[PDB]
This record gives structure tokens, C-alpha cells and sequence, in this order.
RNA sequence: AGGACCGAACCGACUAAUGUUGAAAAAUUAGCGGAUGACUUGUGGCUGGGGGUGAAAGGCCAAUCAAACCGGGAGAUAGCU
RNA sequence: ACACAGGUGGUCAGGUAGAGAAUACCAAGGCGCUUGAGAGAACUCGGGUGAAGGAACUAGGCAAAAUGGUGCCGUAACUUC
RNA sequence: AAUUCCUUGUCGGGUAAGUUCCGACCUGCACGAAUGGCGUAAUGAUGGCCAGGCUGUCUCCACCCGAGACUCAGUGAAAU
RNA sequence: CGAUGUCGGCUCAUCACAUCCUGGGGCUGAAGUAGGUCCCAAGGGUAUGGCUGUUCGCCAUUUAAAGUGGUACGCGAGCUGGGUUUAGAACGUCGUGAGACAGUUCGGUCCCUAUCUGCCGUGGGCGCUGGAGAACUGAGGGGGGCUGCUCCUAGUACGAGAGGACCGGAGUGGACGCAUCACUGGUGUUCGGGUUGUCAUGCCAAUGGCACUGCCCGGUAGCUAAAUGCGGAAGAGAUAAGUGCUGAAAGCAUCUAAGCACGAAACUUGCCCCGAGAUGAGUUCUCCCUGACCCUUUAAGGGUCCUGAAGGAACGUUGAAGACGACGACGUUGAUAGGCCGGGUGUGUAAGCGCAGCGAUGCGUUGAGCUAACCGGUACUAAUGAACCGUGAGGCUUAACCU
């Protein structure tokens, strides 16, 4: 049973979970909010946080290293670029989880979750 | 795995009594945009806990 | 962790080259026997002039397990073969006079002192 | 009477002949007593423990009453252990953990894991069918709970599916390896219910 | 915890040395015959190296007259006294289980340098 | 060369599991047999009910066959329910 | 009977390995199978791995597991050659 | 023996143990010569048995991945 | 017969005593050991394989013993379907023939979403006479009970010998059960690495996708068993069969009619667990509410204004708790979760550069890089100031203290 496991299944099997998580890590960082579900976002946590926490220290191995989590030079060079900078001076904890209401076609419970440095 | 007689009104509104929803208890009223949202949630204009963070 | 119908070797020079056990000793619903632990055997293979037959039932000691037995410390003792030292059906000593292979500490005991004395080494 | 633990862990204990010992540390704050009851006022000869230390905003106004009457610090819980004849405990009396400085085996109640709703082959110890020869949606299931017409009852008691554990069960006779005075240990030896985190109360031995 | 770890580092032992798994180990440990508290001397390669602190573990295995033996010892237990480190190995990997399969010619390893 | 060999199309249907008020009034999945022949298939024709056709099982003849289906004799008859 | 995992004959047959129209990834192209969100209990279905033993299971090695290719060495009893 | 009741006939091999298997004995209830007898290399999604390899088939199950089951929202049957 | 599915195996069992072991005895053609037979006793325990469809059996080998029966020859709305008892086919025999044969081989669909009772778990309602939070006592119920071997007593008693005790004491095992992950290990499609084919990131380099996780190799936490801790008791009560002491009806005798003592794994207890819905609703402790009127049918009555306590519930962050409820932790006066930092473990020398070789590759940087669930810390985000249910001294009759 789950007990002290940790990492939600999302009805979906491995392949499409972990291809999911690196496309919706690329859309909140592209589109800097993004509007979801609360387990997927509460998920997004601990997987869009390692990619700020990579890029906080600039060097071609750790480029190389988010382009190999990420899969995009556009992710890679924003990240890098301005998304460094602006969480340098920041110990964790970049996102900020809004609960929003429910969805009109299966009433799912969604989540808004940002950027701290967003405005 | 079929019945075997005809159960009764008395016996299907006694297993309904528990399928009756609950309300929502009340709503925060937020301080500085005075509109009802639920708590903890973000409100229709955007508003939580005082400051617009949405578009 | 020998079972009935195992296959073990045969680690002296009694005569017996593949031995299968058949039914261990010691208790109701016995299920398995460790090291030290006196087994029934059957012999399918033989050298041609030994001493024993192939065909015959006689007991035998289980002397090394592939599944190693736990030291009062926890140093386990592995091994590569289930291996076992035969026996007499009435007397109960061993049969043959030399002993191939290692034998464990677990052995020692005022029972197999000739099991003991006669091995090359003792792990 | 015993003393009120917390499973910390289980670790090795070695010894000069060179054994190995799975020993569990329980450690033993100083017991606090709030409130001794006999047979005059209450009804027995019990005493009632407490350990730990709960925020002041969360100890409610009846618990915080009852131990500021009580006259000690606002603790964690309440338990009750039973008084043999031969132990007068004052009410502000602090029972630290040199109550072991003399036994040899303890008896170890806690609340055991819980594993949820766990079937009969995890729960009862029952077996199972072939998992091949032609077997067909059965390969874990009860099987025949009773028999044809007479009982036509499943008679109670009978070994079914349900909640395994999440329930006080008791370890009998488990020996005490070492009193720590200093770290507010109880070193025990063996398997402990409860994990780590879990609240055991530790009696002197029975049998 | 905490308290786990002093205790475990109250009776861990001083001097265990720097062997790799691959690097051959002869460990003198005390066996008892009789009433008498005597080493033994197993020598062998080092294949599996567990590190738990106190619980720490190396499984050395060698080949004593054909049948070899495997012999999992308790790093910090005070039934070994003394390592020591014959050969300075080589592999490639972390945990040798595949000399099991091999043996004679086709199990040696290159020397560390 | 072959009613030869191993094997995809294509024809099947040997075993197992899943379904069986199913996705399906016989199927899916994983394996399996033949796969240049007594093969298989498109399109049109032919044989009609005590009749057809049958490498023969009383099989097939429109999800029906120890004698089809539709109408008529016909409100057969029924010492039976 | 259904917007039904079934059935249906011809023509066109790219890249990389491959003997191949198998097989794996692809291009052009076309789609994601008209209910979703959770949680990660029993139990069931499709699967993966397993200590030590290896048919002890059982009606029965049913099912699974293994063996698998190209070139060379080699090959018995029997035989209608 | 696909024919054999008594019958698990008897003897031998195989196995520690073999109502099945294989080889003989003939006492053929009730084989038998084109409704064929007896042989037989090849062939068999065929029948019976043994052995090597292999393995959760099993001693004894344990964990893990997915689809259901369970909870919320929509639509919503059935045999009885 | 407008149907209750019929042998055997698996899986679950439960009961009886006419007992197979273990417990207690009486007799013995009982020296000891091993026994024979009879009486009390059902708490536990009661085998693996070969052949057959088997139950049964025979056999091999253990065991303390491998109980005898019921329960629709228990159990197919739980499971094979080998046999029996469908349609194919054949052999012997019968019948001229269609066909038949408790004769024989070969082959042959085992459906169901659980309404009610039952049972295993877990909740909502209200009650318990003011309300809320805690601990409890225990009426009553359930669980558990098995035993081998070795040694000491002691080669003593006994016996001519061989052999070999009773009673008691200690250890070490089997089977069963509970617990746990520290050890040995398994798993560990979320960690690390190798590697095949191919596609893509413009290309080399480095990576990612896809092929059961592509195939392997290790493996953290967690769950686990083969792994390791523990259990069965001791003792007390009343006893069964049996043994008695004293003792008369019956001057003797007599275990019994008066009286008393001993006596079993059986029953009540002792050990573990549930447990006040135990409506017989118990006990103790703590905390909180100390305001107004208005009315008629005066009542344990209704309505209004102010009040809203203790606490609960809701929501959120969640948990070694979990199907959903439930139980537990926490809500800024904060470590609950995620992140972050340090660590630990895992894998096993990353990338980039430089050197060496023609080149694959090696060497130096390098035990480097990466590191899920673990450990100790840090408010960086998220756990909102509220609002909501709950009220405002708690009836009558008697009795005891008070004045
Ligand atoms: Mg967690
Ligand atoms: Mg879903
Ligand atoms: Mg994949
Ligand atoms: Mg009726
Ligand atoms: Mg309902
Ligand atoms: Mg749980
Ligand atoms: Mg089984
Ligand atoms: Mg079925
Ligand atoms: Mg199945
Ligand atoms: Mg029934
Ligand atoms: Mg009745
Ligand atoms: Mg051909
Ligand atoms: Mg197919
Ligand atoms: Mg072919
Ligand atoms: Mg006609
Ligand atoms: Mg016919
Ligand atoms: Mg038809
Ligand atoms: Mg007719
Ligand atoms: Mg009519
Ligand atoms: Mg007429
Ligand atoms: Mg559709
Ligand atoms: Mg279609
Ligand atoms: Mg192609
Ligand atoms: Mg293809
Ligand atoms: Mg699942
Ligand atoms: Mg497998
Ligand atoms: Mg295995
Ligand atoms: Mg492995
Ligand atoms: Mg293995
Ligand atoms: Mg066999
Ligand atoms: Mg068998
Ligand atoms: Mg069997
Ligand atoms: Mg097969
Ligand atoms: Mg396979
Ligand atoms: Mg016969
Ligand atoms: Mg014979
Ligand atoms: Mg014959
Ligand atoms: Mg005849
Ligand atoms: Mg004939
Ligand atoms: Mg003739
Ligand atoms: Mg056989
Ligand atoms: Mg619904
Ligand atoms: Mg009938
Ligand atoms: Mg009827
Ligand atoms: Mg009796
Ligand atoms: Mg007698
Ligand atoms: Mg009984
Ligand atoms: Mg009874
Ligand atoms: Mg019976
Ligand atoms: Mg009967
Ligand atoms: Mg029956
Ligand atoms: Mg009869
Ligand atoms: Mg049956
Ligand atoms: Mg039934
Ligand atoms: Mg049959
Ligand atoms: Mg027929
Ligand atoms: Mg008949
Ligand atoms: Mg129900
Ligand atoms: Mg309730
Ligand atoms: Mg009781
Ligand atoms: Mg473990
Ligand atoms: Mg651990
Ligand atoms: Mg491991
Ligand atoms: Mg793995
Ligand atoms: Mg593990
Ligand atoms: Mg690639
Ligand atoms: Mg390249
Ligand atoms: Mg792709
Ligand atoms: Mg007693
Ligand atoms: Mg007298
Ligand atoms: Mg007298
Ligand atoms: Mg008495
Ligand atoms: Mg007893
Ligand atoms: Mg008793
Ligand atoms: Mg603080
Ligand atoms: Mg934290
Ligand atoms: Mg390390
Ligand atoms: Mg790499
Ligand atoms: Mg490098
Ligand atoms: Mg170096
Ligand atoms: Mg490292
Ligand atoms: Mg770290
Ligand atoms: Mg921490």
C-alpha cells in the first residue's frame, strides 16, 4: 500500500506522465501562469522548482542538463536567461498555488499557479 | 444475484436518507472587494485575500 | 533451505556423485533442513565401484546450503552447491572417510565430530 | 506500573562476545502525574500519566483546566496504569525512566501498523487456488464460507476481509538490553509495535 | 534520528580502511574452537560493499578448494579484527555478482594503478 | 522438381486466458496449421424440399434442418395442463 | 437492430537496418479511438521481476519460462536409399 | 491389446514408491486374415509414458506497472 | 420433474464422542522399558509423495498421531470438470438390421452486476434528561492452549543380564500465531549506469523519444518472508474417573448417608483484544453559559429583542490513518506539505577542456556528476481577519445535611 510513497500516479502510465509534466513545465514557463487542475499543479511544484533551482547556478552542464529536462532551447534560453536573475535571491518555493473554482465539464477542482515574480 | 420480492417505498426512502447533499456552510466575504467567494478559493473578478492577481 | 526432491552433491568420496532428497527428518510438515540437519536420500548417480548403489535410501547430513546459514553475528555463509555427507540408516555415521569441499562451524557439535575432524578446512 | 514511549528506531546493539541484538529505543521522558485515584473517591488503585508537550493554542480549556488543577505542565495525552498494592505516587510526582534500573523483561503495548483493508491470503494467513489448470476469476478469493442448508448461516466469527492492524496489540516479554539516565532511553530487544513515532506504553513483565 | 545516530556512533569502529569493491581483502576474524579465541584467515575478492553506518556490510567471496564461498562480514562488529587489502582491483561497475558465473581464467580483474 | 522445407499476404480454427445480460446472437489477445495446390478468391450461372448438395458430421440449404420458409386445409387434434 | 474493438475484391507500396510486402523507428499523409476529475483498498483482467528448490503442482509440464539468427565443424539407431 | 470380466493376472525393466507405460508368459469370458491379419522409414495443432533444458505450475507467495473496482460531476439500463 | 446440479480434487471449515496423540487413572498372565484392556476427558493437534478419474487402497518415508463420523456421501449464485451421463468415432460381444452394452477407450461450452437474512469491517442519526472534552471500572464476548529431542537427577530404582525408569529441573527444535525492517534478502516501470536499432534537437559532440521499463546491471525509501523478536505457561478455584481419612444404618465391615482431604491439557479464572446502544445507557475529573420581555388554555407551553460561551463542524496543508466517511498532526503566536540548504544512501570517474594514439578509446581534472520516497535544519510559497451549528442555570416526588 502507499505508505510513505510519495509521487502522484495521475491515472496514467509512466511514459506519458513523465512527457506530460515536461510539456506542462514548458507551458508555465513559456506562458508564465498557467490554469490546471490541483493535483496536477501540486505536482508541477516539485517538478517546475528543480528547473529554477538548476538554472539559479549558470554553466553549460547545467544547460545541457535542462535541455535534457526540459527537451526545448526555448525553455533552456528563458530559463537560463531571465529566470535565473530573477529567483537568484530567492531560498525555493517559486510557484504560488490559487485555487480558482471547479470545471464546467467534469468538475474537476482547478488551481492557477504563477510565478512569484510574475507582475 | 437477483431479488427476490419488491422492496418497498418505506425501505427506498430509508436508503435515500443518506444520499442528501450537504450545503456549503458560508461564504468568505472578501474585505476589500465585498464579493462572497469560497474559502480559500479566488473570486469571479479575481480577488484573494485582498489583492488582484489575475487578469 | 534443502527440500524433498532437491539434488544435492555429494561432498566425500563414499561413492555418490548426485544424491536427491526425499523426505526430511525431524518434524510434522518439516519443509526444509539447514546445515546440520539429518535428511532422507535417494542416489541417482554413482562412481561405478563404490561403496553404495545407485538405488538405494540412506540417510544423509546437509553439511553446505546455497542459501548460507546466519552466524550469531549475521555473517552469512553462501555457498556455490547444496552439498551433503551420507550416512548409515541405523548407526548414523558417516560412511566415507574423506571429505571434499569446506564444511561450516554450525557442524561442531558432540554429533559430527568425525564430520568436523575430517574435513580439509572449516568456514 | 510503566512508563509512557515513543518508538524512535530499531538499530543494532553489539557486544563484546560479538552477537548482534535488534534493539528498539524507546525514549522515556519524565512521566508527569496528574491525577491519583483510589477506592474511596474513584473506585481502584490506579494512577494517570502524561508525557510530551502540546501547543497552548491547541490544549483545549477542559485538558488545560484538568492539568492546571493537576498541577503539572500541559503534557501530550492521559494514560491510566493500574496500581499493585505497594505504591502510594504523590499527584505532582514526575516518574522518570530508572523505574528499569532492576528488571530483566518488559511487556510493550502500542497501536500496530495499519495495512489497510487487507484480504484473507494478507490478513488470516488462508492460501490460494491454482494459478493456472483451468482456474477462472478465483485466484485469490475466500472460497466456501459455509455449508449447504444446515447451518444456512455463516456462522460468526468467521475468518473474512477487513481492516488488518490499526490496533492495540501487545508484545509480551521482551527483554530491556539498557536504561539510558542520561539520553532518556529504554533499549529494548526485539520488534516493538508501531512505527516510528508511535506511543507505547512499557509495563514490567507478567509471565 | 538523532538519537539512532549517537548511539550508532558511540560503538562504530575507527579504522576501516579504503577498500573498493574488486580490491582483494584478507580479514583476520576471531573464531572459537573449543575455548579458545583464535583468527581465521578469509581471503578473497570484495564484491558487494553496503554502507549503512554502523550496519555496514562486505561480502567477500574466494574459492576455498573448488567449491568457492561467499561470506558476508559485519563491517564495525567485533567479530573481524583486521582488514587488509592484498591487491588494489578494477572494475567498471559497483557490485561484482556477475563473478558468479565465471570462474578460473575467466574472473580476474585489471589492477588499479 | 515436388499435393517438398522454414515463413508474412491469404485461408483457417489446435490450446489457453478474457468474456459470458459481452465491444461481438461465436469475438478479441498470445501462441498454432497450410501457405505452387485435393489451394484460395472476385463476378455471373445451376441443382428446390422426401428434394438439392455432401473428401459423409444426419452436416449445410438466409443467425432455423432426423426433412426449410410463407400462405392455405385450420378454430387439425389433445382421454393432457 | 447501434456513430457496434466483427466482415468486405482490385490498384499505388518512400527512408534506415533486414533476406523480406516480417519486424523497430520514420517521411508525405492522417489521427489521438465522443465521458472526464481524483484516490492508489480488497478482488479481477493484461503484464514485469524473484531468494533457496526445480514438476514436488496436477486429471495431464495446461499455462508460463527457455531454445531462436548467419557461416563453419559434426551427426546415430533405423530406412521404402 | 483401443478388444481381457476375474484382474492392480504373473514375471522382468523403469522409480524410494508405478491401477498408467514398455518387454515377455497364453489361462483368447468375447483377436484373427480385403467390415482385412501382421509388419513398417517418413508424416501428425493426434493417444500413453520416461528423461535432459527450463521456469512462481508448486513448497509459499512477495513486490511493482497499467485497465477496472472505490470517490466527485454528466447520461443512465437489466434479468427479477 | 412450470427443474432442488449428482463422484473426486483445490479453498474454507464447523460440530459430535463411540479417542489417534498429548492429560488423569483402575486391572494386568504389569520386574524395567515396551505393552494389553477398561473408565473420565473434545482444549489443542492429526503427513508428504508413487500409481490410478477416484473416495478407498497398496506402497515408499516420516511423525507424538497420521482419529471415526455428520454437516444435501458440507462446500460449483466460490474454483475445476479427470470420471459419470448428450451430439463424433472405434474395438469385443449381442441383434439379420436400425441400434445397444454399471465393458472398453480417443474427443467434448460449467452463465449471473447480491435486494433480504447471514458474516467481516466501518460510518451517519438520535438516545444516555444542561452542554462539551478526556480518562476509566468492566456486564458480556472473542483470541490463545500442540509437542519432539538432548542433558542433569542417574546408567540410579529394577533386572541374572541386556536394557532401563517414575517424579522433577534445564536447554534446543518442529508446526501454528502475533509483531517488525535492525540484520540476510526479494521487489523497487519515479534514482544511477551500460547497450542495440532508429528518429529528432541544423551538424560533430551531448542528449531526449520509441521499441513489454527496448534488453540488461545495480539499487534508496516502503511493503515484505525465506529473515528475527515474542507467545503457548506458571499459579489459584470447583471438579470428572479414581484415591482416601473418620464413620454409622448393619456392635463387624464400609471412600458416604453426617463431615473432610487429594485429583486432569476438560469448566471459571490467570495472559492478549474488543467492550456503557451494558436502554441495567455506569464511575471520576475538568471547562462553559448567572439576559430581557410579550401572550393565552398556564405549561416540562408558544413567540419577540439582545446574547452565541465551552466546544464542535466546515475549509485548507496533510499523515508510517485511509475505498468514501472515520482516526491523528498543523493553520503565521506556524515545520503540516512542497521547495531550499547541509547530510546520508545509490550509481560508479558526468560535461567541457588538455594530453596520447592513425583510430576506436585511454589518461588528468575525478570518487566527479547526478541523486525518488530517508535524516537534521530554513518561512520561500501554501495552510485568511472571519462567517456557521451549539446557548442564556438545567422538571416533579421523597429522603439526608442547612438556619
Ligand atoms: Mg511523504
Ligand atoms: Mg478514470
Ligand atoms: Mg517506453
Ligand atoms: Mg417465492
Ligand atoms: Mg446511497
Ligand atoms: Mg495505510
Ligand atoms: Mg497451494
Ligand atoms: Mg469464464
Ligand atoms: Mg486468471
Ligand atoms: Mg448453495
Ligand atoms: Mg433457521
Ligand atoms: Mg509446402
Ligand atoms: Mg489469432
Ligand atoms: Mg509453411
Ligand atoms: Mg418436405
Ligand atoms: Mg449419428
Ligand atoms: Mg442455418
Ligand atoms: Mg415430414
Ligand atoms: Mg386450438
Ligand atoms: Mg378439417
Ligand atoms: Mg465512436
Ligand atoms: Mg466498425
Ligand atoms: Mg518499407
Ligand atoms: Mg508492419
Ligand atoms: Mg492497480
Ligand atoms: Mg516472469
Ligand atoms: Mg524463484
Ligand atoms: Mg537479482
Ligand atoms: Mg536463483
Ligand atoms: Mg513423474
Ligand atoms: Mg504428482
Ligand atoms: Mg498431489
Ligand atoms: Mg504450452
Ligand atoms: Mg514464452
Ligand atoms: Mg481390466
Ligand atoms: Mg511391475
Ligand atoms: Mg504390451
Ligand atoms: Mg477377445
Ligand atoms: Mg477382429
Ligand atoms: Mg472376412
Ligand atoms: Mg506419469
Ligand atoms: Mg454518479
Ligand atoms: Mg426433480
Ligand atoms: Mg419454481
Ligand atoms: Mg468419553
Ligand atoms: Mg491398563
Ligand atoms: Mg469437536
Ligand atoms: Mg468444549
Ligand atoms: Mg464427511
Ligand atoms: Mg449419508
Ligand atoms: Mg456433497
Ligand atoms: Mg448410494
Ligand atoms: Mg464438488
Ligand atoms: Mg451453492
Ligand atoms: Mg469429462
Ligand atoms: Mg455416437
Ligand atoms: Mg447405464
Ligand atoms: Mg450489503
Ligand atoms: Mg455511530
Ligand atoms: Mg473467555
Ligand atoms: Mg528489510
Ligand atoms: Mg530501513
Ligand atoms: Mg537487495
Ligand atoms: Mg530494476
Ligand atoms: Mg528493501
Ligand atoms: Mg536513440
Ligand atoms: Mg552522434
Ligand atoms: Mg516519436
Ligand atoms: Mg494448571
Ligand atoms: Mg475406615
Ligand atoms: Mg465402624
Ligand atoms: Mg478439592
Ligand atoms: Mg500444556
Ligand atoms: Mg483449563
Ligand atoms: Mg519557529
Ligand atoms: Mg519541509
Ligand atoms: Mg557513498
Ligand atoms: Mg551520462
Ligand atoms: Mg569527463
Ligand atoms: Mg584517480
Ligand atoms: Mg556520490
Ligand atoms: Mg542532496
Ligand atoms: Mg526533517
Amino acid at each position: 500500500m502507499r505508505h510513505r510513497k510519495s509521487g502522484r500516479q495521475l491515472n496514467r502510465n509512466s511514459s506519458h506522465r513523465q512527457a506530460m509534466f515536461r510539456n506542462m513545465a514548458g507551458s508555465l514557463v513559456r506562458h508564465e501562469i498557467i490554469k490546471t487542475t490541483l493535483p496536477k499543479a501540486k505536482e508541477l511544484r516539485r517538478v517546475v522548482e528543480p528547473l529554477i533551482t538548476l538554472a539559479k547556478t549558470d554553466s553549460v552542464a547545467n544547460r545541457r542538463l535542462a535541455f535534457a529536462r526540459t527537451r526545448d532551447n526555448e525553455i533552456v534560453a528563458k530559463l537560463f536567461n531571465e529566470l535565473g536573475p530573477r529567483f537568484a535571491s530567492r531560498a525555493g518555493g517559486y510557484t504560488r498555488i490559487l485555487k480558482c473554482g471547479f470545471r464546467a465539464g467534469d468538475n474537476a477542482p482547478m488551481a492557477y499557479i504563477e510565478l512569484v515574480d510574475r507582475s | 444475484a437477483v431479488q427476490q420480492n419488491k422492496p418497498t417505498r418505506s425501505k427506498r426512502g430509508m436508503r435515500r436518507s443518506h444520499d442528501a447533499l450537504t450545503a456549503v456552510t458560508s461564504l468568505s466575504v472578501d474585505k476589500t472587494s465585498g464579493e462572497k467567494h469560497l474559502r480559500h478559493h479566488i473570486t469571479a473578478d479575481g480577488y484573494y485575500r485582498g489583492r488582484k492577481v489575475i487578469a | 533451505m534443502i527440500q524433498e526432491q532437491t539434488m544435492l552433491n555429494v561432498a566425500d568420496n563414499s561413492g555418490a556423485r548426485r544424491v536427491m532428497c526425499i523426505k526430511v527428518l525431524g518434524g510434522s510438515h518439516r519443509r526444509y533442513a539447514g546445515v546440520g540437519d539429518i535428511i532422507k536420500i535417494t542416489i541417482k548417480e554413482a562412481i561405478p565401484r563404490g561403496k553404495v548403489k545407485k538405488g538405494d535410501v540412506l540417510k544423509a547430513v546437509v553439511v553446505r546450503t546455497k542459501k548460507g546459514v546466519r552466524r550469531p553475528d549475521g555473517s552469512v555463509i553462501r555457498f556455490d552447491g547444496n552439498a551433503c555427507v551420507l550416512l548409515n540408516n541405523n548407526s548414523e555415521q558417516p560412511i566415507g572417510t574423506r571429505i571434499f569441499g569446506p564444511v561450516t562451524r554450525e557442524l561442531r557439535s558432540e554429533k559430527f565430530m568425525k564430520i568436523i575432524s575430517l574435513a580439509p578446512e572449516v568456514l | 506500573i510503566g512508563l509512557v514511549g515513543k518508538k524512535v528506531g530499531m538499530t543494532r546493539i553489539f557486544t563484546e562476545d560479538g552477537v548482534s541484538i535488534p534493539v528498539t529505543v524507546i525514549e522515556v521522558e519524565a512521566n508527569r502525574v496528574t491525577q491519583v485515584k483510589d477506592l474511596a473517591n474513584d473506585g481502584y488503585r490506579a494512577i494517570q500519566v502524561t508525557t510530551g508537550a502540546k501547543k497552548a493554542n491547541r490544549v483545549t480549556k477542559p485538558e488545560a483546566g484538568h492539568f492546571a488543577k493537576a498541577g503539572v505542565e500541559a503534557g501530550r495525552g492521559l494514560w491510566e496504569f493500574r496500581l499493585a498494592e505497594g505504591e502510594e505516587f504523590t499527584v505532582g510526582q514526575s516518574i522518570s525512566v530508572e523505574l528499569f534500573a532492576d528488571v530483566k523483561k518488559v511487556d510493550v503495548t502500542g497501536t500496530s501498523k495499519g495495512k489497510g483493508f487487507a484480504g484473507t491470503v494478507k490478513r488470516w494467513n488462508f492460501r490460494t487456488q491454482d494459478a493456472t489448470h483451468g482456474n477462472s476469476l478465483s485466484h485469490r478469493v475466500p472460497g466456501s464460507i459455509g455449508q449447504n442448508q444446515t447451518p444456512g448461516k455463516v456462522f460468526k466469527g468467521k475468518k473474512m476481509a477487513g481492516q488488518m492492524g490499526n490496533e492495540r496489540v501487545t508484545v509480551q516479554s521482551l527483554d530491556v538490553v539498557r536504561v539510558d539516565a542520561e539520553r532518556n532511553l529504554l533499549l529494548v530487544k526485539g520488534a516493538v509495535p508501531g512505527a516510528t513515532g508511535s506511543d507505547l506504553i512499557v509495563k514490567p513483565a507478567v509471565k | 534520528s538523532n538519537i539512532i545516530k549517537q548511539l550508532e556512533q558511540e560503538q562504530m569502529k575507527q579504522d576501516v580502511p579504503s577498500f573498493r569493491p574488486g580490491d582483494t581483502v584478507e580479514v583476520k576474524v576471531w573464531v572459537v574452537e573449543g575455548s579458545k579465541k583464535r583468527l581465521q584467515a578469509f581471503e578473497g575478492v570484495v564484491i558487494a560493499i553496503r554502507n549503512r553506518g554502523l550496519h555496514s556490510a562486505f561480502t567477500v567471496r574466494k574459492i576455498s578448494n573448488g567449491e568457492g564461498v561467499e561470506r558476508v562480514f559485519q563491517t564495525h562488529s567485533p567479530v573481524v579484527d583486521s582488514i587488509s587489502v592484498k591487491r588494489r582491483g578494477a572494475v567498471r561497475k559497483a557490485k561484482l555478482y556477475y563473478l558468479r558465473e565465471r570462474t578460473g581464467k575467466a574472473a580476474r580483474i585489471k589492477e588499479r594503478l
